[PDB]
RNA sequence: AUGCCCUGACGAGUAGGCAGGCGUGGAGGUCAGUGACGAAGCCUAGACCGUAAGGUCGGGUCGAACGGCCUCUAGUGCAGAUCUUGGUGGUAGUAGCAAAUAUUCAAAUGAGAACUUUGAAGACUGAAGUGGGGAAAGGUUCCACGUCAACAGCAGUUGGA
RNA sequence: UAAUGGUUAUAUGCCGCCCGUCUUGAAACACGGACCAAGGAGUCUAACGUCUAUGCGAGUGUUUGGGUGUAAAACCCAUACGCGUAAUGAAAGUGAACGUAGGUUGGGGCCUCGCAAGAGGUGCACAAUCGACCGAUCCUGAUGUCUUCGGAUGGAUUUG
RNA sequence: UUGACCUCAAAUCAGGUAGGAGUACCCGCUGAACUUAAGCAUAUCAAUAAGCGGAGGAAAAGAAACCAACCGGGAUUGCCUUAGUAACGGCGAGUGAAGCGGCAAAAGCUCAAAUUUGAAAUCUGGUACCUUCGGUGCCCGAGUUGUAAUUUGGAGAGGGCAACUUUGGGGCCGUUCCUUGUCUAUGUUCCUUGGAACAGGACGUCAUAGAGGGUGAGAAUCCCGUGUGGCGAGGAGUGCGGUUCUUUGUAAAGUGCCUUCGAAGAGUCGAGUUGUUUGGGAAUGCAGCUCUAAGUGGGUGGUAAAUUCCAUCUAAAGCUAAAUAUUGGCGAGAGACCGAUAGCGAACAAGUACAGUGAUGGAAAGAUGAAAAGAACUUUGAAAAGAGAGUGAAAAAGUACGU
């Protein structure tokens, strides 16, 4: 009668599900997380729909690394190695890394086709697991889209126009227009009301 | 990976399963596989290994060494094949442990269950 | 997260925070609530006043039930019109299609007046209200309904 | 002990506590049988829908009597004004509770509409004959479900008649409080000569 | 930019409070980390870093796994509890192996005889016995052959071993 | 380069009582410790208090259940229910704007005039103070009534 | 004399059945104390442990002598809530429900009896024969001190009159499930290190299979499995396609009017008292004792009584699946658990060895090596053994064996 099971608020499992799609966007927390997207087009890795409905995983490995991914995927299976403790000995005999998460709207095949592929993931957008968008709790999973995923995220998650299909759910506001204030600060209304800077390292007087 | 719910991927239970396998299921354990003539021939892989069987070492420090099996050693887990025996420093001949994964069959010994378990495999048989 | 408490600050001290001479034991004032009126009672009274003793009547076989007497106030009285039909309802403020607000059916038995409704008038279907609440719904051109 | 400024606790922990402590690990495992014993029954009782039609009846208690809820059971006097029998009711999937009667015009009208929907919306299979097959639905409650009925209109004049509706209750909170006493009173006006 | 820098003052401490860190077992992520060309462990009046907790390296031993970092978690740090379990010392080759009169010579056997076997001699229990049987209890101790690692608090070829 | 320096052993000068513990006071002729390895003592839970972080905010809480699933995860959901939005009284009950939601004293920030000082205006939070409002208490007892019900009005460092 | 009847016996008569185990959960009975109250006698622990009786896969409870006071709900059980509340309590420490509401699951019924009276229409047994969890015939018996049909309060029964609608049963294979068999991918290609390649490097292949395990070091591709499909074999009171009984048939059952009725559980309800129990407070339930009922009346409506109503059920008889419990048994699957002083006492010939008269108590103890390849032989010694020699990758692994 230890407490095993924690209780989170739906609106801040919510957000933080919402604030790890949203750095699965620009490469720069992918690069950090591992993931091997250096070679990659752009983020977010939209595929077309063509891939849900690929059944047999020799052409699903196929389409994975002809859009970039295959360099994540051989990070995956050069990195089993045996688990550095008593846990090898309770069912968790090796470890890898965490490879590409492939986001769906419709299974025709996708997911079993992927099902054998070490590292790789999949997920409907419907659900959207934070353990698989922020393994680790690290931001920015490698994650490849298809067309039809990539559409339905206005549905599941609202924009400023379609709602959000949960109830009553609004995606977060922002506390700060942007995230950079170096922009802010060498703005010109700005820049106008300080007073001139100093040395930036005193001179030592006496 | 694993989708049944009654097959087990617990280290302990599988490696109790395996020490503890009576005899006959210890035949299906002690199989070896077949060579490029065989496989062409019969058109299976593998079998569980008989005493009679002419197998080739195609592993360990008695690699490439040809011999008929002279016993099937199932409690210990192994084959016994003849010609491939150890000195001992008494002049005596104690046969060399082998494991018949590490194996290849190069000719079959054969009567009606092992021309049946063949066909049954979806063998060529000739 | 057991790293994060004092006991793992505490390894190496002899104590572990207690004192030598207080020397932490079983049970030094009673288990419990013991001795609230001889040796706990300048604690009992002084955040406590009124523990000891009894105050009025027995109820036996109290339902809550009976006492089901929710407050609505004349400050809120509006949010139960919905936020779309209340600014039509707030402009043309008229009688002779006043907004009906079944208090019962949002849940509220009695209607009070903390106050300042609008102008307008409406129809309000309540168990029951108070004087002041009765006087500025009316006062508003509305009227207050009894229903059971 | 007693200590600093704290509120009194009531914790219930001593007895054998320890024992008796049930820890429900077992709330995914029994939701999952729980949906397999559903699954199971639905096949057992194909195309017959895994619940009874229950009828809509007020909720008692004048806390909650402003609602309506299923029932147990549909009232003989509705199943018979709904043109059936009890016993033929019962095995075309309508509850029918014996122990219930009807006081409320309104509760029972819409009963009885709910009996007759109720078998339009079936179709009955013949006893022995060829019977095709015609779709299992799950649930009688989201096909019949109950709907609260509407109190009153949106919008409607205001007649405002000055009767004062405070004074109101008052005045019948004062004729419950002295109607012994001004009946009693009265007969001892008539007991006098 | 809980960064970089300028300036000034201060620094005792039990019980106690708080802060910043070190280390251990297990978990998520990562280093496409180390590894049979040697992981971990262990030894090392060799080296280095840190005020310190500790960290690092070299050498020897060894033989199958194990680290860094960002986090999660706890059955997480010992000199003490006449603590627990196990192991080991000094005392110490010490105290002692002194009741029941007592042993001795020769031969044999043997690697080896104060102690075994035989002969010779001296003695004792002295018939309410250190003699012949039994009851309870034991259970094979009886008897023979072979044997001497342990047991017979010396020895042992002897033995109820 | 072991020349300086480090480590280490020794020597020399000066200093240095045995740790832990309870105690006003321990080296005590107070207690525990012959030695070593391993184990070995503020934990978990129910209900809460302050504080802090986070989400939403007059609301909030998906996880009892239901749907769903790649299956004890994740994801999704109705109606309730709990807590909060209203108190007070023993209870029947009653139940929160005279006013720009009050006046006075301070009060950051803002606005205006100012070279600045200051002056003036507005003054959130907060602090002191005098009031007003709701309940209870003790008084006053209007119009009405099938004359005993009703309780308008006006009261107080009384009370919460 | 003789033939019954009643009551009571006997038999190694015919056929059966009960005991004991296990006992985690379940239904009862019986019943503490340590503890807390900073003492303690009420209280609390606790309606608990210990003791005893009785079941099953669940049990118990269960279709209202209910909750309520509403516009009323509607068997039982359980979860969330009610609620640490109403209430009990040296009103101290403490204790402590229930109705409503949301769910999970849903399921309803049977006797007492009507006079069959123009059918004892009912049943056990024996015996015979078949198609044998039984059926048909015959005989004895039970039974009128009442076995069947009909009725069960929601009702219902008798009689009279428009009515229309529904008639049941048994095998077979395939079809549900339980078990279980079998079949169902892809490298052992090259270089280096190594005793061993399963390591590293190169080049591929399969993947609805990269879970797991084995094999001489980390193996998807060597082996078994795994994944997906196929084909069988034996069993389950059967959902469904044919079947066959076919004068199974004016049998039986629903439903409309009038009419007369409507039987409904006794040392029981209830009361007092005693004891115990409860949150139950002028008394919650239970039991002992005493008193002892009624028939448009008996219980209940949480302040005793009297009077007047009202409301709701219908006790003193009975069955009943599911949600629910389960430190036992059987079969599984798991884990941020423990890792040989830990984890069960027990990883091992562990409740063993051993201690005790006995009830009982109760250990220690895992690891050579990839394979015994477990050291031939020589020499010294009486021998144990040594020193060589060998085996082994290693003897700094020699059964006193990993480090
Ligand atoms: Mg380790
Ligand atoms: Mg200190
Ligand atoms: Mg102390
Ligand atoms: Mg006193
Ligand atoms: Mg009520
Ligand atoms: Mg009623
Ligand atoms: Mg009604
Ligand atoms: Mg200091
Ligand atoms: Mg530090
Ligand atoms: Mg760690
Ligand atoms: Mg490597
Ligand atoms: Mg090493
Ligand atoms: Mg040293
Ligand atoms: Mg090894
Ligand atoms: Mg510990
Ligand atoms: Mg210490
Ligand atoms: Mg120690
Ligand atoms: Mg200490
Ligand atoms: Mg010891
Ligand atoms: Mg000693
Ligand atoms: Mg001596
Ligand atoms: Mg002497
Ligand atoms: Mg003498
Ligand atoms: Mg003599
Ligand atoms: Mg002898
Ligand atoms: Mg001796
Ligand atoms: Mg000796
Ligand atoms: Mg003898
Ligand atoms: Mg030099
Ligand atoms: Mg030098
Ligand atoms: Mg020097
Ligand atoms: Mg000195
Ligand atoms: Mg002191
Ligand atoms: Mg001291
Ligand atoms: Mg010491
Ligand atoms: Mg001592
Ligand atoms: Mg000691
Ligand atoms: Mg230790
Ligand atoms: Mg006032
Ligand atoms: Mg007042
Ligand atoms: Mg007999
Ligand atoms: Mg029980
Ligand atoms: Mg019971
Ligand atoms: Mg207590
Ligand atoms: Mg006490
Ligand atoms: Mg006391
Ligand atoms: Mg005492
Ligand atoms: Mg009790
Ligand atoms: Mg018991
Ligand atoms: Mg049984
Ligand atoms: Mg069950
Ligand atoms: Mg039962
Ligand atoms: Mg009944
Ligand atoms: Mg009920
Ligand atoms: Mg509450
Ligand atoms: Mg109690
Ligand atoms: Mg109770
Ligand atoms: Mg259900
Ligand atoms: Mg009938
Ligand atoms: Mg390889
Ligand atoms: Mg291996
Ligand atoms: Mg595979
Ligand atoms: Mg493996
Ligand atoms: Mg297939
Ligand atoms: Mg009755
Ligand atoms: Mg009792
Ligand atoms: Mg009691
Ligand atoms: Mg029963
Ligand atoms: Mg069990
Ligand atoms: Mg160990
Ligand atoms: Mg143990
Ligand atoms: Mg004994
Ligand atoms: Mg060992
Ligand atoms: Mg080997
Ligand atoms: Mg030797
Ligand atoms: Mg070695
Ligand atoms: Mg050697
Ligand atoms: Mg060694
Ligand atoms: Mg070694």
């Amino acid at each position: 009668w230890r407490k095993w099971n924690v209780k989170v608020n739906h609106n801040e499992k919510r957000y933080a599900t919402a604030s790890a799609i949203a750095a699965t966007a620009v490469a720069s927390l992918v690069l950090a997380r591992g993931h091997r997207v250096e070679k990659i087009p752009e983020i977010p890795l939209v595929v077309s729909t063509d891939l849900e409905s690929i059944q047999k995983t020799k052409e699903a490995v196929a389409a994975l690394k002809a859009v970039g991914a295959h360099s994540d995927l051989l990070k995956v299976l050069k990195s089993k190695k045996l688990r550095a403790g008593k846990g090898k000995y309770r069912n968790r005999r090796w470890t890898q890394r965490r490879g590409p998460l492939v986001v769906y709207a419709e299974d025709n095949g996708i997911v079993k086709a992927l099902r054998n592929v070490p590292g790789v993931e999949t997920a409907n957008v419907a659900s959207l697991n934070l353990l698989q968008l922020a393994p680790g709790a690290h931001l920015g999973r490698f994650v490849i889209w298809t067309e039809a995923a990539f559409t339905k995220l206005d549905q599941v998650w609202g924009s400023e126009t379609v709602a959000s299909s949960k109830v009553g759910y609004t995606l977060p506001s922002h506390i700060i227009s942007t995230s950079d204030v170096t922009r802010i600060i060498n703005s010109s209304e700005i820049q106008s009301a300080i007073r001139p800077a100093g040395q930036a390292t005193q001179k030592r007087t006496h | 990976a694993k989708q049944s719910l009654d097959v087990s991927s617990d280290r302990r239970k599988a490696r109790k399963a395996y020490f503890t396998a009576p005899s006959s299921q210890r035949r299906v354990l002690l199989s070896a596989p077949l060579s490029k003539e065989l496989r062409a021939q019969y058109g299976i892989k593998a079998l569980p290994i008989r005493r009679d069987d002419e197998v080739l070492v195609v592993r360990g420090s008695k690699k490439g060494q040809e011999g008929k099996i002279s016993s099937v050693y199932r409690l210990k887990f192994a084959v016994q094949v003849d010609k491939v025996t150890k000195e001992k420093v008494n002049g005596a001949s104690v046969p060399i442990n082998l494991h018949p994964s590490k194996l290849v069959i190069t000719k079959l010994h054969l009567d009606k269950d092992r021309k049946a378990l063949i066909q049954r495999k979806g063998g060529k048989l000739e | 997260p057991s790293r994060f408490t004092k006991t793992r600050k505490h390894r190496g001290h002899v104590s572990a925070g207690k004192g030598r001479i207080g020397k932490h034991r079983k049970h030094p004032g009673g288990r419990g609530m013991a001795g609230g009126q001889h040796h706990h009672r300048i604690n009992m009274d002084k955040y406590h006043p009124g523990y000891f003793g009894k105050v009025g009547m027995r109820y036996f076989h109290k339902q809550q039930a009976h006492f089901w007497k929710p407050v609505l106030n004349l400050d809120k009285l509006w949010t139960l019109i919905p936020e779309d039909k209340r600014d039509q309802y707030l402009k043309s403020a008229s009688k002779e299609t006043a907004p009906v607000i079944d208090t019962l059916a949002a849940g509220y038995g009695k209607i009070l007046g903390k106050g300042r409704i609008p102008n307008v008038p409406v129809i309000v279907k309540a168990r029951f209200v108070s004087k002041l609440a009765e006087e500025k719904i009316r006062a508003a051109g509305g009227v207050v309904e009894l229903i059971a | 002990a007693i200590s600093k400024n704290l509120p009194i606790l009531k914790n219930h922990f001593r007895k054998h506590w320890q024992e008796r402590v049930k820890v429900h690990f077992d709330q995914a495992g029994k939701k999952v049988s729980r949906r397999n014993a559903r699954a199971t029954r639905a096949a057992k009782i194909a195309p017959r829908p895994l619940d009874l039609l229950r009828p809509v009846v007020r909720a008692p208690t004048v806390k909650y009597n402003r609602k309506v809820r299923a029932g147990r059971g549909f009232t003989l006097a509705e199943v018979k004004a709904a043109g059936l029998t009890a016993a033929y009711a019962r095995t075309i999937g309508i509850a029918v509770d014996h122990r219930r009667q009807n006081r409320n015009q309104e509760i029972f009208d819409a009963n009885v509409q709910r009996l007759k929907e109720y078998q339009s919306k079936i179709i009955v299979f013949p006893r022995n004959g060829k019977a095709p097959e015609a779709e299992q639905v799950l649930s009688a409650a989201a096909t019949f479900p109950i709907a609260q009925p509407a109190t009153d209109v949106e919008a409607r004049a205001v007649q405002d008649n000055g009767e004062s509706a405070f004074r109101t209750l008052r005045l019948a909170r004062s004729e419950k409080k002295f109607r012994g006493i001004r009946e009693k009173r009265a007969r001892e006006k008539a007991e006098a000569e």
